[PDB]
RNA sequence: CUGCAUUAGCUAGUUGGUAAGGUAACGGCUUACCAAGGCAACGAUGCAUAGCCGACCUGAGAGGGUGAUCGGCCACACUGGA
RNA sequence: GUACCUAAUCAGAAAGCCACGGCUAACUACGUGCCAGCAGCCGCGGUAAUACGUAGGUGGCAAGCGUUAUCCGGAAUUAUUGGGCGUAAAGCGCGCGUAGGCGGUUUUUUAAGUCUGAUGUGAAAGCCCACGGCUCAACCGUGGAGGGUCAUUGGAAACUGGA
RNA sequence: GUAAACGAUGAGUGCUAAGUGUUAGGGGGCCCCUUAGUGCUGCAGCUAACGCAUUAAGCACUCCGCCUGGGGAGUA
RNA sequence: GUCGAAGGUGGGACAAAUGAUUGGGGUGAAGUCGUAACAAGGUAGCCGUAUCGGAAGGUGCGGCUGGAUC
């Protein structure tokens, strides 16, 4: 089977219901200058249990459109 | 040819003899026109890497645009560029058959690889740009073989350099190799080309 | 420049503006707006013709014609050579290259383009002043 | 405060250097005394050595001066640095003075120069370099 | 030695009269094997200018390495607000460089190197950077004899 | 993979959930119901401009400029809707 | 009945354009006289103009040669490579501080950055290199080489990051 | 909420000849050593020059603010 | 019957053109008035501010030397 996706990032939002969302931080260098710049993304991925809780590092798996907006799954909860 | 113009008063601007006997330098070694014969001032940078580049070009009586086409594809070889620019300018059909000497003369030379008479490798080649590469032989065409031109200039012994190998009596030469830059004309400075072509 | 501060604001080079905006103009008629279209010449009509007094410290009277071009700009053109033909409604072709001398004046008349007549009796740079060889 | 000691070295021996000092001491670390090791592998300074103090230790470079006090060492530059850090692959090492000088260069082998660095086929963080 | 006029300039001191002329002439100087230098020499008239000059930069001549007709590394000669950067080239390359860089390279009995003059144009201090850079410039011999080693050690 | 902050707020099917319908198909895709979310100085929203790329022009290089011909992808077919 | 080939006849039908004070290769005469004009810039022209116009001569190119428009270069004049801020343009009037950027020494560990491989992929055409076919060349064909900030997977661990 | 708000010189850190005065200390024999200020003089180095020079405008690393011909205009 | 192109009506937004008149700017006669700055520029100059005057400018207050003879 092939492999979907896994980010690891920490929860940044749990207010909507069976979802979180998820900020993953990644370098991007600068195409000139050649320093690493931090940048962030909001991952909206389903909860269903309503688990996670905001401050908790979290693993999300790729999935199929779940809703307008959300195309990741819980996986894991790495730190909390 | 394609410059038809006074070989002479080219020459004796360049301060070369472009017939390689001096008779055009003899008589008047100055400059052609009215301010031929008084003082010349000194040339420029330019004006010296220009007069190197143009003695070159009128020596082998090409056009610029052919004449900077050849000195790209011989930069882009490998070694020394202007001694490599100078092979390749004898390398032509042209250079090798004034120098085999079919003719008296370069533009006469010219002339007879234009007009068809000449063979490479039995074949007619006319282009008198063609680029004689080493292990081709280069001959008359069968019915030019008595023409008076070629004969005369035959009897006429001409030295052939050493990279050609001439046979008088069948009218045939064969390119044995790449000439090297003592067999090549030693009033040309080719450092100075290449400046000229650097800016 | 620290390079924090190159990649938190980038460098910016310096924008540069055409000597001949005119040139660089179109107009649609249907939809009566201006176009962005680099042309070389530009085909205008003589408002007036006259003559005008260069900057000190040049001195003579200097031949140019105000033009109306395709586009609708008003401008200055110069009209280069010794003796002209052109009257006011005389239609030119008008290229860039200012006249040092005149301040108003950016562009120039092509002698020998449509009813602008080459220069008379000229005998040398003919084809700078639309004359054709004497011969 | 202190951001790039690597290149406070560098300074002091440049600076020890251009009055000709004999000798300088600076405050020791790992990475420092591999530097020293390196410059006098190469010939680029006499002696290096090291002081237990109770704190981070103290290096201590004996600098060299030609016969008319010509200076072994005509230059040293900082060439990766903590606002800018630069890295090359082992084809892409580069040659300070045509060979005549060297690039220190760190490396998962350890901090090495730029030939050895070529020859092990292995690239890392140019330190500095050195004519 | 050859010589070569790099500048001619009319220079001028106010007087209550007017103005006073003299000609200043800079003047490259070498033997096209390693040996250049440089001179300046002011007269009334340019001839004599010419002819200080000529012996001033024959008092001050530079050695200058060269590696068969190039330069043994690539250097930055600066002077002043002048700035020349020169870069070894192989041979046939040609000398690659604009004004007083050439006179004096050429004069050096370098016949192959890129050069570009990165400051002030001004004819003086372009030489003074030129030369800056060919005295800065080291052989593989005396940098091996400083750090105590073969040459063949220096490259490994 | 684009400019502009003399454009700083934006959004209410909007963000999520539940159920149903719908589609080749996942999905606010749609509709009821429930909750108040979602996005934004890491530039949202607005405004201007633009088909995109393989390439092409220039430059020692790093870069800068451009997107004819040919090939790929997209969009359009008097205008708008079905 | 095209290409090509053969034979016969004929130098006969086949050179123009710009420039020549400096940059920038190439100067004289005559006319004109701050006029007429020239001009990219410095400028030139008011009576002995190598700068205007023409002529002779010369220079640069050539079935082209010039002009205009536009882009890159030269321009290190947005400077990562590769500039600066006492007096030239440029240190906020000065604190307290948030985000961000950056950070002392040693050990252990990890392996995100870093380094070193493998695998897949980055169409073809093009560029580049080589070879081959066209009388040559342009052009055409073929094979390499190159092109990711790429993905996946195996190692190394000094430095940066994490613990 | 602005001044020629000036050292027309951002802040932090380290390094690099000396001589001399002065302010508040510390230590050892009036002298010597030393810490933090405040002046003058002066190498190396730097600078277009003037000058700066352990109170850098020297040699370095970090971060921030700012500049890119003059006028129009600090205007609309 | 729902949805729905076009069309109609309404209050806003933005952009461009034009508008009696008016404001400062620029350029151009060897125009008119004075002489403010550059020397101790004939009251050192300049900076911020306030006020006054045909005009440059004057004066007050604070500041700077990028001034100050003997
Ligand atoms: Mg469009
Ligand atoms: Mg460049
Ligand atoms: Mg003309
Ligand atoms: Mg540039
Ligand atoms: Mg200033
Ligand atoms: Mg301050
Ligand atoms: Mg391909
Ligand atoms: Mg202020
Ligand atoms: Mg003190
Ligand atoms: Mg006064
Ligand atoms: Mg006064
Ligand atoms: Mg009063």
């Amino acid at each position: 089977r092939n492999d979907r996706k896994v980010y690891v990032g920490k929860v940044v939002s749990d207010k909507m219901d069976k979802t979180i969302t998820v900020l993953v931080e990644t370098y991007k260098t600068h195409k000139l200058y050649g320093k690493r710049v931090k940048y962030s993304k909001k991952y909206k991925t389903h909860d269903e249990n309503n688990s996670a809780k905001l401050g908790d590092i979290v693993k999300i798996q790729e999935t199929r459109p779940l809703s307008a907006t959300k195309r990741f799954r819980l996986v894991e909860i790495v730190e909390e | 040819a394609r410059f038809r113009g006074s070989n002479w008063k080219k020459s004796r601007r360049l301060g070369i003899s472009l017939s390689g006997t001096g008779k055009e330098l003899e008589k008047r070694p100055y400059a052609p026109g009215q301010h031929g014969p008084n003082q010349r001032k000194k040339l420029s940078e330019y004006g010296l890497q220009l007069r190197e580049k143009q003695k070159l070009r009128y020596l082998y009586g090409m056009t610029e645009r052919q004449f900077r086409n050849t000195f790209d594809i011989a930069g882009k070889k490998f070694g020394v560029h202007g001694e490599n620019f100078m092979i390749l300018l004898a390398s032509r059909l042209d250079a090798v058959v004034y120098s085999l000497g079919l003719a008296r003369t370069r533009r006469q030379a010219r002339q007879l690889v234009n007009h068809g008479h000449i063979l490479v490798d039995g074949k007619r080649v006319d282009i008198p740009s063609y680029s004689v590469k080493p292990g081709q032989t280069i001959s008359v065409r069968e019915k030019s073989q008595k023409l008076n031109i070629i004969v005369e200039s035959v009897e006429i012994n001409n030295f052939v350099p050493e990279y050609l190998n001439f046979d008088a009596d069948s009218l045939t030469g064969t390119f044995v190799r790449l000439p090297e830059r003592s067999e090549l004309p030693a009033e040309i400075n080719e450092q100075l080309i290449v400046e000229y072509y650097s800016r | 420049p620290t390079i924090n501060q190159l990649v938190r604001k980038p460098r910016q080079s310096k924008i540069k503006k055409s000597d001949s905006p005119a040139l660089n103009k179109g107009f649609n008629s249907k939809k009566k707006k201006f176009t962005d279209l680099n042309s070389p010449q530009k085909r205008g009509v003589c408002t007036r013709v006259g003559t005008m007094t260069p900057k000190k410290p040049n001195s003579a009277l200097r031949k140019y014609a105000r033009v109306r071009l395709s586009n609708n700009i008003e401008i200055n053109a110069y009209i280069p050579g010794i003796g002209h033909n052109l009257q006011e409604h005389s239609v030119v072709l008008v290229r860039g290259g200012r006249v040092k001398d005149l301040p108003g004046v950016r562009y120039h008349i092509v002698r020998g383009a449509l009813d602008t007549s080459g220069v008379d009796g000229r005998r040398q740079g003919r084809s700078l002043y639309g004359t054709k060889k004497p011969k | 405060t202190m951001t790039d000691p690597i290149a406070d070295m560098l300074t002091r021996v440049r600076n020890a250097n251009m009055v000709r000092h004999e000798k300088l001491e600076l405050p020791a670390s790992n990475i420092k005394k591999e530097i020293a090791e390196i410059l006098k592998s190469e010939g680029f300074i006499k002696n290096v050595e090291y002081v237990e103090d109770d704190k981070q230790g103290v290096l201590r470079l004996f600098l060299k001066y030609g016969q008319n006090d010509e200076r072994v060492i005509t230059g040293l530059k900082r060439i990766s640095k903590p606002g800018l850090r630069v890295y090359a692959k082992a084809s892409e090492m580069p040659k300070v003075l045509n060979g005549l000088g060297i690039a220190l260069v760190s490396t998962s082998e350890g901090v090495i120069t730029d030939k050895e660095a070529r020859k092990r086929n292995v690239g890392g963080e140019i330190i500095a370099y050195v004519w | 030695f050859e010589e070569r006029v790099v500048t001619i300039n009319r220079v001028a001191k106010v007087v209550k009269g007017g103005r006073r002329f003299r000609f200043t002439a800079l003047v490259v100087v070498g033997d096209k094997n390693g040996r250049v230098g440089f001179g300046t020499g002011k007269a009334q008239e340019v001839p004599e200018a010419i002819k200080k000059a000529v012996e001033a930069a024959k008092k001050d001549l530079v050695v200058v390495p060269r590696v068969e007709g190039t330069t043994p590394h690539t250097i930055t000669g600066r002077y002043g607000s002048g700035s020349v950067f020169m870069k070894p080239a192989a041979p046939g390359t040609g000398v690659i460089a604009g004004g007083p860089v050439r006179a004096v390279l050429e004069l050096a009995g370098i016949t192959d190197i890129l050069s570009k003059s990165l400051g002030s144009n001004t004819p003086i201090n372009m030489v003074r950077a030129t030369i800056d850079g060919l005295q800065n410039l080291k052989n593989a011999e005396d940098v091996a004899k400083l750090r105590g080693k073969t040459v063949e050690e220096l490259y490994n």
